[PDB]
């Protein structure tokens, strides 16, 4: 029968059946909950919270640092200031959090939101500092850092730095770009403001701006385009006197 | 209790080996093979996800296994290297692993052997000729045929380097017959040229 | 006066006053919480895990499938592998995940992150097959998948697949496009670096690229635009003979 | 030692060591916890429950308004219908959620999903209404509403609305645009569809547009550059005759 | 307990009804106006949410409903189609809904009716004469008007068809009056032209 | 406890002053000093965040102050209106805050002060001339010297204005000599230019 009763440490409680409570000030309220840290909670059934600080609430949920929680099913937290919610999400860096379902998010200072895959390993996994996913099956290869995925099934290799992917099948091939598609499906871009034609501005101009071309530097586009101007071409500056009496008479 | 059997347990060089599982759990979440004892990440051969019906290999994959949906692995264009073992992990519906193992080797393709003579013309009164099978191949096991009928056992018959050597202590001109070696693996097993005795 | 007990299973727990547990392994901790199902637990007031590995945790949650998550305030989780965090969130998607407030998602790996609007009836859900949402008052209609958006008040209709939406009030009206505002709104890009102008590239030309035009193909655009290169102009080739020597004798 | 009993209110339950549960139909369960409103829970270690309907799960949670959910380690959700899961997350606002670690947001609406940093105070924290950050040390600036952010380092100061900004490094310095970059780092857009260029189309144009210019208005460039047609300068259309015989004789 | 009251309940087509709530709970979170009896999400004529204020119609809206913060429903340009049942969705503070119902009738505008008889010259002796008001519509009420004056009720005055048709078993000559008949609605009535008889 | 300790406690104007800090904790989680015996968001000079180690200037920063990594604040360039408290916020492991104080007084460097005399002839038999150091300046400590020793106190040498006008009762010719005037504060201390008497 379920009972009440104190842990093996100071203000150490144990509530439910088969809970082990060991840390100072720790708590185990459920059925097969360990927490062995201090002030460490392991609330739910079979949780084990193994760090100080730690709380794992749920199913099957682990934390292990001096700051984690493990919220929902199967969620393994370890990882200072870590945070792991949904079903099967782990995190092993410093400071980064998950929330979906079979996500692994080994980098530091990174996230994912968004499904993976989880066979008897995580096949989807944010290796990168400093980078966030949203989607689902979206890969960042370990050394690739400061990259943002809002898609799915964006893989990033090595050596791809300060990149950004949007939307589903994205590709993302070299370092600070910003991709909208694939080789295969390429996106417009629709909705666009009007850009700033100048020396030295960096816009993006639209369908109407280059179909009128207003604002074009009128003596540069002259001489990559040899323009015999109607100025001229009324006045008979520069030409050949030599040369056109000859089929002129 | 979670069984895999290897099927055949002995395969020939180039040929396919199937890796049946027996009493699977009723609920599942997935399944994962794993070359060697352990299961590491590092060794993930395949991998398959009930909930999503998807089969995705693994790093030690290299384009020759399949994993089948009752957690059968098939493994085609199998080479002397695959020799191992191999552990399978069934992830339940609570996510509670259980593990097994199985395991097959891999054989060469044994070809005609040949056997020579050191002494061409034995003394027919009597001599000590030795026959041997030169082609030598590793963890085969040999049978010599006179007559075209098993030897008969007696120390008259001396053997020498295992039996890889037949060496006749006293030979007589009644000893005269075709002398036939065989070489066999547990897969395969063909014969060498018959070979003669000169008397007179 | 709350009581410790046991359930109508094996090792299952009630902790509090008006709980019921009725699977194997479970547990129903707080006040009225219903824990019916196999290694389920409800904690908190009036919580429902009604479902397998299902936990319920904050108050008047609702888990009902394999693995369902509700933490918070009013969430229903009803979906395999499904997470409801927040305030009054129903998940009814396969592995699909909503974290903010009063936000519904029936599409399957699909997921929102934000806050709807729940009068009666959920007036924003995601209904989408793969798609996220990120921002407030968003709908994504049923049929139309892998589409995410980033920005408020952002409704997609039938129809409408691999679309991505950004910013406040954008309008996504076709398929395989990126919106970055609507018919009566439309936002500038900025700070875009200097594209590839070439034969084949796909990239986002800049205002500097178009007001100097270099990289253009000055023979192409000499036959767009008929122009007379300086060089012919001033050696009389292409011309006529016959009847230049009319006009000017 | 742990003992299980009712609190100060009907229907309260304190369950654990140092105990207070003082709303009707509310528990307090694990180590110093304090559940003070009607129906509200507080289960982990010296969580303070203080809203009404309000649940504080983990270590050293806070939640304080009518429906506050603070989840994780030393969360304080002071909010209506405002949600706080991670670690150290404040939430301020109406509605408004925030996922991660060392994050406030005390905007109307608004949401946050990263990590910030807490030394003694807050130095990074969303004070828009209706925006929403996605990336490590993110400020919005209060009066700054509609945006939305997808990176790091990206600081959005007064006066600067429906904005959004992507990428590492990234800076927005107007309203009612897109930026994809700095001044010091510009990204390139790669993998985008062919524009529309025509009278009213707002697309973006791709290098291989401006490269053949197909589609441009062969009429208008020949103003803008004053170029002499071969169907003229053959012809000898359009030329003064007074003149031309004075030169060539 | 909450209840919901029409106002008024029988409305004329194309006028207003308005529908008031009494006894609403202190604290809320929101209104829902559904068509039916049942709470369906495919009925719901309008949502109000106090919390950000805001009224969204929802699927089952035509445009001619409008909520109000004091939670009263009022519809305008009322057909015959909207005759039904109408309940009331509120959400508490703790987000448990409240159910309320309410219905209201709706009458078309019944013009101007008018009489028939087949025989024209009643024979002054005694006649079997019938009266009958043509213009059938439903749902009504008839009743009959003799020399300005309610009819006395007699075996001698027949009704047929329920009672729209009113024949005479035996006329006299001292019956000569004004014939006029009413039909008649809860929500409208207006009169017939008085039909004489022909006697000598 | 937590203990600050001011490193001098009084300092010069546009010199520099180190807060230490004894008994810091063991496990911590940063540091933050504050302007003022309270402790609030408007009056953060500068914040370290040991777990990134990461110091961030505060809103009350003037870019003159850096924080260690063991906690000392450094305030360089100091003025007149820096004297105040400044508390120091250190949060623990568990997050549990932990406050201290420290104070330290900001003085101006004095210069050479200087004397005046009502009457430049005293007279030789009897006189009650009056000596006061006019440079006034606030919250500093007033000395004479008369013949380069302290002056002997007796109720002859008459004080005024606290002790910043000394009035001679009845002067002597054996009182002529150097009369000089020290003004000197906590931080500093210099000296004016030695005054004789005119006699004959
Ligand atoms: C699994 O599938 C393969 C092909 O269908 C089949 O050959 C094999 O017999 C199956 N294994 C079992 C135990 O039935
Ligand atoms: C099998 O393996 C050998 C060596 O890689 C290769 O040459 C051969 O083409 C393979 N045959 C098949 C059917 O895969
Ligand atoms: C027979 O000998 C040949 C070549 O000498 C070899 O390729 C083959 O594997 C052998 N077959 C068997 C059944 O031993
Ligand atoms: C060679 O043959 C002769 C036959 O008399 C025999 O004596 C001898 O042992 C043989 N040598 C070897 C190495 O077998
Ligand atoms: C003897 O004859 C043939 C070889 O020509 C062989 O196949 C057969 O098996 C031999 N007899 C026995 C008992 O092996
Ligand atoms: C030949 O060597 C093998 C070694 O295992 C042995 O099993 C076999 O009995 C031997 N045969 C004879 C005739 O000695
Ligand atoms: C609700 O609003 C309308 C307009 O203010 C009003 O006519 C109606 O009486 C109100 N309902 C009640 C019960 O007062
Ligand atoms: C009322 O209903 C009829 C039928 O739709 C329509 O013609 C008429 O314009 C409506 N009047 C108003 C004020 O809506
Ligand atoms: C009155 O009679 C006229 C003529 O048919 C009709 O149009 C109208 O609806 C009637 N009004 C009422 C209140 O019955
Ligand atoms: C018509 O009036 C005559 C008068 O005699 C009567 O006989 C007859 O019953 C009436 N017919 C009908 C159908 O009421
Ligand atoms: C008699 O005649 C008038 C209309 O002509 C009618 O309004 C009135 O009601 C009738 N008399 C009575 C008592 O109803
Ligand atoms: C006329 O018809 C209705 C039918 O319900 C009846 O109520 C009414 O009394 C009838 N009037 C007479 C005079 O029969
Ligand atoms: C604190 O850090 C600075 C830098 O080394 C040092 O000058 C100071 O003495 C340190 N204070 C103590 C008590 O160590
Ligand atoms: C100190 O402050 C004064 C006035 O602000 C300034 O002139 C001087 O340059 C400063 N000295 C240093 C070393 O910063
Ligand atoms: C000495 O007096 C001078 C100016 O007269 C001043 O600059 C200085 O600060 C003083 N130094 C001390 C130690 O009092
Ligand atoms: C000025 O000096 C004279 C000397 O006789 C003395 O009488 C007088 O008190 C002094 N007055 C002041 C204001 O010091
Ligand atoms: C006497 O003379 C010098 C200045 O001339 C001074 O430094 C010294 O301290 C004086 N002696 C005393 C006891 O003050
Ligand atoms: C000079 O002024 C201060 C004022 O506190 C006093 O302490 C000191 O004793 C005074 N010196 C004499 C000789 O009076």
């Amino acid at each position: 029968a379920p009972v009440i009763k104190a842990g093996t440490a100071t203000d150490s409680t144990e509530a439910g059946v088969d809970n082990v409570a060991n840390g100072v000030k720790s708590s185990a309220f459920g059925y097969d909950n360990k927490a062995i840290e201090k002030e460490s909670s392991a609330f739910g059934t079979g949780n084990r919270a193994t760090g100080e600080f730690s709380s794992a609430f749920g199913f099957h949920n682990i934390a292990s640092k001096i700051h984690s929680s493990a919220f929902g099913s199967n969620n393994a937290a370890d990882g200072v200031n870590s945070s792991a919610f949904g079903f099967k999400n782990t995190v092993s860096g410093f400071n980064s959090s998950a929330f979906g379902s079979q996500y692994q998010v080994t980098g530091n200072f990174s996230g994912a939101f968004g499904m993976g895959e989880f066979n008897g390993q995580y096949q989807y996994k944010n290796e990168g500092n400093n980078s966030y996913m949203i989607g689902n099956k979206n890969k960042i290869a370990s050394g690739s850092d400061d990259n943002f995925i809002l898609g799915n099934n964006v893989h990033i290799g090595g050596g791809i730095n300060n990149s950004v992917a949007l939307g589903n099948n994205s590709t993302v091939s070299a370092s600070n770009t910003v991709s909208v598609g694939s080789s295969t499906l390429k996106r417009k871009i629709v909705n666009v403001g009007d850009g700033a034609i100048s020396a030295n501005s960096s816009d993006a101009v639209t369908g109407r701006q280059l179909y009128s071309g207003n604002g074009i530097d009128t003596a540069a586009w002259q001489n990559k385009l040899n323009v015999t101007r109607k100025n001229d071409y009324k006045d008979a500056n520069d030409i050949d006197v030599n040369k056109w009496k000859a089929k002129l008479g | 209790q979670l069984t895999t059997e290897s099927m055949p347990f002995n395969v020939a060089e180039g040929k396919e080996v199937l890796l049946l599982v027996h009493n699977l759990p009723q609920q599942l979440f997935g399944y994962s093979w794993y070359k060697g004892e352990r299961v590491d990440g590092n060794r993930q051969i395949v991998g398959y996800a009930i909930g999503t019906q998807q089969a995705t290999p693994g790093p030690a994959n290299s384009g020759r296994e399949t994993i089948y949906p009752n957690a059968s692995l098939l493994i085609q264009n199998v080479t002397q290297n695959d020799t191992g073992f191999y552990t399978l992990q069934v992830i339940k519906s609570d996510l509670v692993n259980e593990e097994a193992t199985g395991q097959f080797h891999v054989y060469p393709e044994l070809p005609k052997p040949s056997i020579s003579s050191n002494n061409s013309n034995p003394v027919e009164d009597k001599d000590a000729v030795a026959f041997t099978c030169e082609p030598e191949t590793q963890d085969t096991t040999y049978l010599w045929w006179i007559n075209n009928q098993s030897l008969p056992v007696s120390p008259r018959l001396q053997l020498s380097n295992g039996n890889r050597t037949l060496t006749l202590l006293s030979v007589t001109r009644n000893d005269t017959g075709p002398y036939e070696c065989e070489i066999q693996n547990p897969v395969s097993a063909n014969r060498s040229d018959p070979v003669t005795l000169n008397v007179t």
